[PDB]
């Protein structure tokens, strides 16, 4: 029953940017690719979206890593999924 | 599955498998750097035997203990309620034969019923021309160029361009 | 990866763009068509039950006497005495 | 959707309908006030017993 | 017995919808959030299920735990039925101090 | 208990050009999604692994069939096998509950069905 | 209608690389733990030469499986091992075999022990002499 | 009969008199109106006897079991129109001739009046079956499945004319059933036995026992247009009844050798219904299920001392209904996919809703639910064969418990989804597709109400 | 509509973010502790409480129970 758009998605994801200590709120809003600042080899690709594995978390199968370094790529099919927006 | 990703998917659940046993929150987040402190130890080295007895002992303290009934997250290849909107199951175009009165209905979604097929009538004039010339004989996946080089129509056109929405 | 940088966003231009075309109410397209056309709580509850009690009941009456055996009632259970009798107890 | 007439959340802690709180706290009165015949008056066992009955000669 | 779980279900059946799914013992949080009556009704028959201090089925529970002490029995039957009561006060508090008790954790968008 | 099932073992480099296995399973199903995917089909794909799964499992059994071991002799075992036990039986009742039926009484006088 | 490799022939020894493939790909090159060798046990006519039987098992329990239908709803194309008791029968569990539940009814199989006495309430054990006495003593008076 | 086979071979000079396609419609439009005239005289009165005319019919006084032999012309003809309708007028003409051909035949036998009259008409079916058998079917096997329909139905009868001849010339005549008021009795010999066992075992060749059933998944795998004689071949299976009318009288006293009969039949009855699990090909799933209930029957009929009798007649027309209409759901839904394989027809259950109650409704009457004509002929040989030993509870219960896991596997096979394919699938179960798939249920639990009319004498 | 706007929650009570002072003898240090912690803290330490929860504070616990006796009574 209750539905969504997307200028909820945009946000949440932006959050836990700052949610994270290791990232500050000085980096880009769509487009920092991971590697500006991330590191390093595990714990950069998995960690990142391990507070919306508690959050949004449906499962997250093993293609979702190396598609995820684009941080606009995220945002792309979480709404292919979810049977979102028009 | 590359020695590179191999510890990053025992990894996932590493973590995935440890918060089911918790009972506070903080309880499994005050465990979470202390789990990854023995995730740390080996950080940069070679990716012979001198690393793989990182992971060829991995397989007792992960295996054993692992997961007594976890949690599923209930949208998944498991658990309850994953496959379940089926009753309606969107039957995508079981709309060929009517005997009309009953095509009365929607209207303007029969008249944009025949606009979209023109891409799928027509597209085999261009699509297949250079399916074989792009794949050379037998090759690997078989994705199309990710524009087609001038527009990706699609090749996955419609069934997973029009593919059923959940409900 | 940069093989997929071209392919998804032509995707939400085929997927999204049928979702364009899915979400689908101009001008309340269902017809119907054709054709027309608390208090009472007076005719819809006389119909139901009072009609069939009517009725059972005929079955019944007019059959106790035809069938050598009706309803096949039990004693009536009693410590003195009196009732349609006389007898008495202490 | 139709009517939001409760709002969803961001963990502010959405409330009652101010009037759904009377029915609950009615439904707690009416069993403690039900504990009457648990104690007034009814006891552990209200049978009689037996003072050891040993001298039987 | 038979008033006990078709309002048991349909007491917890308010509250799978209320996460719109989890039907889990995790992830569930405290008591009284925004659920004022579901839980005064919980709080009832998981009493009763406790063993009946004063509640409805202490006329069909008491009287023949009671009518088991002078039998002609297994005399493990006795040891296998009385222990069972035991182990009926826990299936209490534990839908309690899972759904009912600890901090709100669960995912958001209550 | 049935089975193991063996979910980890080791590799790297026990044959490391074992690779392009895929290229078969990527050929069929090249040829698979252009042969699914056409405007004017009407009609399921044959898709012969179905047709080899019942025509080797429906018939090619008796032209294959050769009786040269004893484990197609087994059968003794397990066709006329139990068929020799539910005889043992069910002359022993009919005859012990016979003798009893007629010499001495067995059943009530109320035994009218029988 | 495909007449040419039908089904198979009385095998499994008759140059096993020709089988897989001309057609039926159980094999890429003969080496591929199914090559149509596997005729398990010659002389029952079941299973001959056979793009066919003792391949890897137990269940197609169609989990994630991306790559497209892949296990067993979806359709694949050539993968039909052996079935009908695989669209019901799934992978290994947590621990392993250790029967404790032969051991868990073995616990009243010891109170079959138990079941030997009685169980009467009035009075205690008494249990070393004949003072017991479960029956009544003299008569009358 | 006075003149039931006079309007029924009057039928035959109206088809090839007829136009154009107005064929189909002639032929069914009279061949309903046989039913009223059938039902007509016949179901009369019944305390001993009724003898009707001559030597030509005793009426089938006791066993019923011919208003089902007539509704068939007029549910075969609206079931076969399917995928005929390509073939030349001359030979469409032809199919529907002898189809009435063989209900000629059919409607002197079950009556029959003797026990020579029956064989001759016993065995003057076989002719016009194996011309839809051979010609009319679909690819091969029907040749090799057209002699495995033979040569087990002929070398078994051929035995009645060496014992039925020898009746004839020893006690008196066997002319009729009614002149067998003189019989004496017969011993234990070793003649005796082969004259019991000469005159059982071409009964056995058509309604099977554990042997000898390995020609019947052959014709009824291997079937014309629309199971057009399919539904003739289940009446033709049960129209072997006549060990009712011999095995009563004629040999009274021979139950000391009916063992190897008994449990051949009675563990067979547990294994060949637990055979069918693993079936890949639909046609042939139920073709195991028309063995295993009614390989009972031979259980019923040769235990004796009726209660029995209530359900072994019960049980002969249980499932001529019931397994006649699972062929009609077969010889449906191939018509829109061209396999018979029951993998393929998944993604169902969504594309024709209407026909979901068709499914089980069917499969209902396998678990039989009881207030039916099912479990009023199973319960019956239960208290029956309970009385001859209390062990065969063991056996017929298991065959209760295995024939519940195997029909819903038929069900359930269909709700599953997403359908992979299959652009075509998409005719929904047309007016002609629900009319012949009705007049088995509407019939069916109708006569449950009263069923003193389906009982023996008894 | 955006209500978690940054800088409100900044660690000030919830004492189950005390553990990750604990930890100062280990370190690990800053990232990241304001998941949990997302509605830990506000008005949710509310947190219903031992046999009073299930006496729900014993609040009419006796409140008609003596009310009504009593009288006539002679
Ligand atoms: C505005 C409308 C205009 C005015 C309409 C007229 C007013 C209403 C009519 C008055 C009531 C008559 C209705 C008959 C049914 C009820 C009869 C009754 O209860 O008393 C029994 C009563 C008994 O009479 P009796 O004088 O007491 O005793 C004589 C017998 O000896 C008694 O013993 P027996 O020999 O009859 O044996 C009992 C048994 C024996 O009968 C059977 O079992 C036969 C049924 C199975 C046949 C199987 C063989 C097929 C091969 O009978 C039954 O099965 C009773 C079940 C209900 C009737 C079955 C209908 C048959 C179909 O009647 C009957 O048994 C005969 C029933 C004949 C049925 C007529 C068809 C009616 C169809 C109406 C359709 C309406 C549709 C409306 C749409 C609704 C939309 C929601
Ligand atoms: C096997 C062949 C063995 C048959 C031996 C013949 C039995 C016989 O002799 O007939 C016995 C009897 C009449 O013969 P008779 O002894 O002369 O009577 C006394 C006259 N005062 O009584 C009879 O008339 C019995 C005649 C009918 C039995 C003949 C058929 C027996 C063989 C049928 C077996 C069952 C089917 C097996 C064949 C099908 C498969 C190939």
């Amino acid at each position: 029953a209750p539905p969504l758009t997307l200028e909820g998605i945009k946000d949440r994801v932006l959050y836990v940017l700052k949610l994270y200590d290791k990232i500050d709120p000085e980096k880009l809003s769509v487009n920092s690719h991971f590697m500006k600042d991330l590191g390093l080899d595990s714990l950069d690709q998995v960690e990142i979206i391990m507070a919306m594995e508690d959050e949004f978390g449906f499962e997250i199968p093993d293609i979702d890593a190396e598609k995820l370094m684009c941080p606009q790529e995220i945002v792309d099919y979480i709404a292919d999924k979810k049977d979102v927006y028009e | 599955l590359t020695h590179q990703q191999k510890v990053l998917r025992l990894y996932k659940r590493a973590l995935r498998h440890l918060e089911s046993w918790c009972i506070h929150r903080d309880k499994y987040r005050y465990f979470a750097c202390l789990l990854r402190a023995r995730f740390d130890e080996h950080k940069n080295e070679k990716d012979m035997v001198k690393a793989t007895q990182l992971l060829r002992e991995a397989e007792e303290e992960f295996w054993h203990g692992q997961h007594p009934q976890p949690y599923i997250f209930p949208e998944s290849p498991g658990g309850t309620s994953y496959e379940r909107y089926e009753c309606y199951k969107v039957p995508e175009w079981c709309l060929d034969d009517w005997h009309p009165s009953e095509k009365a209905m929607y209207p303007d979604y029969f008249a944009k019923r025949e606009q979209w097929k023109k891409l799928r009538r027509e597209s085999w004039e261009r699509e297949v021309k250079q399916l074989q010339e792009e794949t050379p004989v037998g090759g690997p996946r078989t994705e199309a160029l990710p524009p087609a080089r001038k527009q990706g129509d699609l090749p996955p056109l419609w069934w997973h361009i029009v593919t059923r929405p959940r409900e | 990866t940069p093989e997929e940088k071209l392919r998804l966003q032509q995707l939400r231009e085929l997927r999204r763009r049928w979702l364009k075309d899915q979400e689908l109410s101009p001008r309340e397209p269902v017809l119907p068509p054709q054709r027309v056309s608390t208090y009472r709580h007076s005719i819809f509850a006389f119909t139901h039950v009072l009609i069939p009690v009517w009725i059972i009941h005929y079955y019944l009456k007019y059959h106790v006497t035809t069938k050598p055996y009706t309803i096949v009632e039990k004693k009536p259970r009693i410590f003195p005495g009196d009732t349609i009798l006389e007898t008495g107890e202490v | 959707g139709g009517g939001a007439h409760i709002e969803p959340r961001y963990r502010q802690f959405p409330q009652l309908t101010r009037s759904q709180v009377i029915q609950a706290e009615f439904f707690s009165a009416t069993m403690w006030f039900w504990i009457l015949w648990r104690f007034w008056h009814d006891s552990d066992a209200v049978l009689g017993h037996f003072p050891y009955p040993d001298p039987s000669q | 017995h038979a008033f006990f779980k078709a309002m048991l279900f349909m007491c917890s059946g308010s509250i799978i919808h209320s996460l719109n799914d989890e039907q889990d013992i995790r992830k569930m949080g405290g008591l009284f959030k925004a659920m004022p009556f579901t839980t005064t009704a919980l709080i009832v028959g998981s009493l009763a299920l406790t063993g009946m201090p004063f509640l409805t089925g202490f006329y069909s529970k008491d009287l023949i735990i009671e009518a088991a002490n002078t039998s002609y029995t297994n005399a493990w039957a006795l040891l296998m039925t009385l222990i069972a009561t035991s182990f009926t006060a826990i299936y209490s508090t534990r839908i309690i101090f899972f759904a009912l008790l600890g901090q709100p954790r669960f995912p958001t968008l209550v | 208990t049935t089975l193991d099932p063996a979910e980890y073992d080791i590799s790297s480099e026990t044959r490391k050009a074992q690779a392009e296995r895929l290229a078969i399973r990527s050929r069929l199903k090249r040829e698979y999604q252009l042969q699914y995917y056409d405007p004017s089909r009407r009609g399921v794909i044959e898709d012969p692994a179905l047709v080899r799964w019942t025509y080797a499992r429906s018939a090619n059994i008796y032209p294959n069939f050769r009786p040269n071991t004893k484990t197609s002799l087994l059968g003794a075992l397990f066709g006329i096998g139990p068929l020799v036990f539910w005889y043992y039986v069910f002359k022993t009742d009919r005859d012990r509950k016979e003798k009893l039926i007629q010499e001495g009484k067995l059943d009530r006088t109320f035994n009218i069905s029988y | 209608a495909s007449h040419i490799t039908k089904d198979m022939l009385p095998g499994p020894y008759p140059k096993t690389p020709e089988e897989r493939a001309a057609a039926a790909k159980k094999y890429n090159m003969r080496v591929e733990d199914y090559e149509p060798y596997p005729d398990d046990g010659t002389g029952y006519g079941d299973y001959p030469k056979l793009p066919d039987r003792s391949q890897q098992e137990r269940d197609p329990w169609y989990d994630w499986d991306h790559p497209d239908l892949r296990l067993n709803w979806g359709e694949p194309m050539h993968w039909d091992l052996d079935m009908y008791i695989r669209n019901r029968v799934d992978t290994s569990p947590t621990p392993v075999n250790w029967n404790l539940m032969c051991k868990h009814l073995f616990g009243f199989v010891a109170f079959m022990l138990f079941m030997f006495w009685v169980g009467e309430t009035y009075p205690a054990y008494q249990p070393v002499g004949p003072k017991q006495y479960p029956y009544n003593n003299l008569y009358l008076e | 009969m006075l003149k039931y086979i006079i309007p029924t071979i009057m039928l035959m000079p109206l088809t090839w008199l007829s136009k154009n396609n107005m064929i189909w419609v002639n032929s069914t439009a009279h061949s309903l109106l046989i039913s009223f005239t059938s039902l007509l005289l016949m179901n009369q009165f019944g305390d001993n006897s009724l003898n009707f005319s001559l030597l030509f019919f005793s009426d089938s006084l006791s066993t019923p079991l011919l208003i089902l032999t007539m509704w068939l012309l007029p549910l075969m003809l609206m079931a076969s129109q399917h995928h005929l309708s390509k073939e030349n007028l001359t030979r469409k003409k032809l199919f529907i001739t002898m189809l009435i051909s063989l209900q000629l035949f059919l409607i002197m036998t079950f009556t029959a009046m003797e026990l020579i009259l029956f064989y001759i008409l016993f065995e003057a079916t076989l002719v016009p079956t194996l011309i839809i058998i051979t010609r009319w079917g679909n690819q091969t096997e029907r040749l090799n499945a057209g002699l495995y329909f033979l040569f087990y139905t002929l070398a078994g009868s051929l035995p009645l004319l060496v014992a039925l001849i020898y009746i004839q010339n020893t006690v008196g005549s066997l002319n009729f059933l009614m002149l067998q008021y003189w019989v004496q009795p017969v011993h234990n010999s070793w003649s005796n036995v082969f004259m019991w066992l000469a005159c059982m075992m071409a009964f056995m060749v058509k309604m099977p026992l554990y042997g000898l059933h390995l020609w019947l998944p052959k014709a009824h795998v291997e079937a014309p247009i629309a199971g057009s004689m399919v539904l003739a071949a289940v009446l033709l299976k049960l129209g072997g009844y006549g060990m009712l009318r011999i095995t009563l009288i004629l040999n009274p006293m021979t139950d000391f050798m009916a063992y190897p009969f008994i449990m051949l039949s009675l563990w067979g009855m547990i294994m060949t219904s637990s055979i069918c699990l693993r079936q890949t090909d639909l046609k042939s799933l139920i073709a195991y299920s028309s063995v295993s209930h009614m390989a009972l029957v031979i259980v019923a009929i040769l235990i004796q001392t009726p209660w029995s009798y209530m359900g072994a007649t019960a049980l002969m027309i249980a499932h001529g209904l019931t397994s006649s209409m699972l062929f009609c759901l077969a010889n449906s839904n191939y018509e829109r996919i061209h396999s018979r394989t029951m993998i393929l027809a998944r993604g169902l259950q969504t594309l024709l809703p209407l026909m979901a109650t068709w499914w089980l409704l069917a499969s209902l009457t396998n678990l039989a639910l009881p207030p039916t004509i099912n479990l009023i002929g199973e319960l019956f040989v239960v208290m029956s064969t309970f009385s001859w030993s209390n062990i065969t509870i063991i056996l017929m219960g298991v065959n209760m418990v295995i024939t519940a896991l195997y029909s819903l596997y038929m069900l359930i096979m269909t709700q599953r989804g997403k359908y992979t394919y299959h652009i075509n699938n998409i005719s929904p179960s047309f007016t002609r597709e629900n009319a012949l798939m009705s007049l088995h249920i509407l019939p069916l639990l109708l006569l449950t109400l009263n069923p003193k009319i389906i009982l023996g004498p008894l | 509509m955006e209500l978690p706007d940054y800088k409100q929650w900044k660690i000030e009570g919830t004492p189950l973010e005390t553990v990750q002072e604990k930890l100062a003898a280990r370190g690990l240090r800053d990232p990241w502790g304001r998941n949990e912690a997302w509605r830990y803290m506000g008005g949710f330490a509310n947190n219903v409480s031992f046999v009073g929860a299930l006496l729900k504070g014993f609040k009419w616990g006796f409140a008609a129970f003596v009310v009504a006796i009593g009288a006539e009574y002679y």
